[PDB]
């Protein structure tokens, strides 16, 4: 299963920012690690950034950045810009079932 | 599509269609999203033997299934309860840890 903290971030513009998840069971499976990260901007279906822990999908700016080993994997936004607000949530796909991290909803910290 | 009101109890189907692309070389997923934002894995199978795998959660009430000549994914809910109240998502499987696209919901509310 899947822990993710922390559940609220606020975050400056030009910021950085970091989203971890803890997983009950490993999720390496074959010499790969099956965890993904997705974003949810609001009012629209989920999308994906990050898969096998570290592979920045196509259309992805190199903002983001996945890592971690054996049951934490964290998630990085080096420079925080206005489109990447929303909620995260990593899924892991190592084993049956697979599931989702609860949440971390990411505002933009503004004047 | 086929979402919409039930009563608690009752049957649907959801069906998705997908498209670009030949629906039997990858797999798929029907992932919800309650009101309150939380995600959940509801059922997942290969496409080719017609053999899903699921939570407890719905265990014995929902059947996904598919048409690999069609492309088409279905889910048949049966014995609704109140807590089946969310969005539907499907999503199409890419390599081994996540899905490529692309489902745009499909509110189903149990009340």
């Amino acid at each position: 299963l899947m822990t993710q903290i922390p559940a609220s971030l606020a975050v400056s513009l030009g910021q950085r920012a970091t989203i971890s998840c803890k997983a009950s069971q490993s999720v390496d499976y074959e010499g790969d690690s099956y965890m993904n990260w997705y974003q949810q901007k609001p009012g629209q279906p989920p999308k994906l950034l990050i898969y096998a822990a570290s592979n920045l999908e196509s259309g992805i700016p190199a903002r983001f950045s996945g890592s971690g080993s054996g049951t934490d994997f964290t998630l990085n936004i080096h420079p925080v810009e206005e489109e990447d607000a929303a909620t995260y949530y990593c899924q892991q796909s190592n084993g049956d079932p697979y599931t989702f991290g609860g949440g971390t909803k990411l505002d933009t910290k503004r004047a | 599509s086929g979402p919409e009101l039930k009563k608690p109890g009752e049957t649907v189907k959801i069906s998705c269609k997908a498209s670009g692309y030949t629906f039997t070389n990858y797999g798929m997923n029907w992932v919800k999203q309650a009101p309150g934002e939380g995600l959940k894995w509801m059922g997942w199978i290969n496409t080719s033997s017609g053999k899903a795998t699921y939570a407890d959660d719905f265990k014995g009430r929902f059947a996904f299934s598919l048409k690999p000549s069609a492309s088409t994914a279905y889910l048949q809910i049966n014995n609704l309860k109140n807590e089946d109240m969310a969005t539907y998502f499907c999503a199409r499987l890419g390599y081994r840890s996540y899905f490529d696209f692309w489902g745009q919901g499909t509110t189903l509310t149990v009340s």
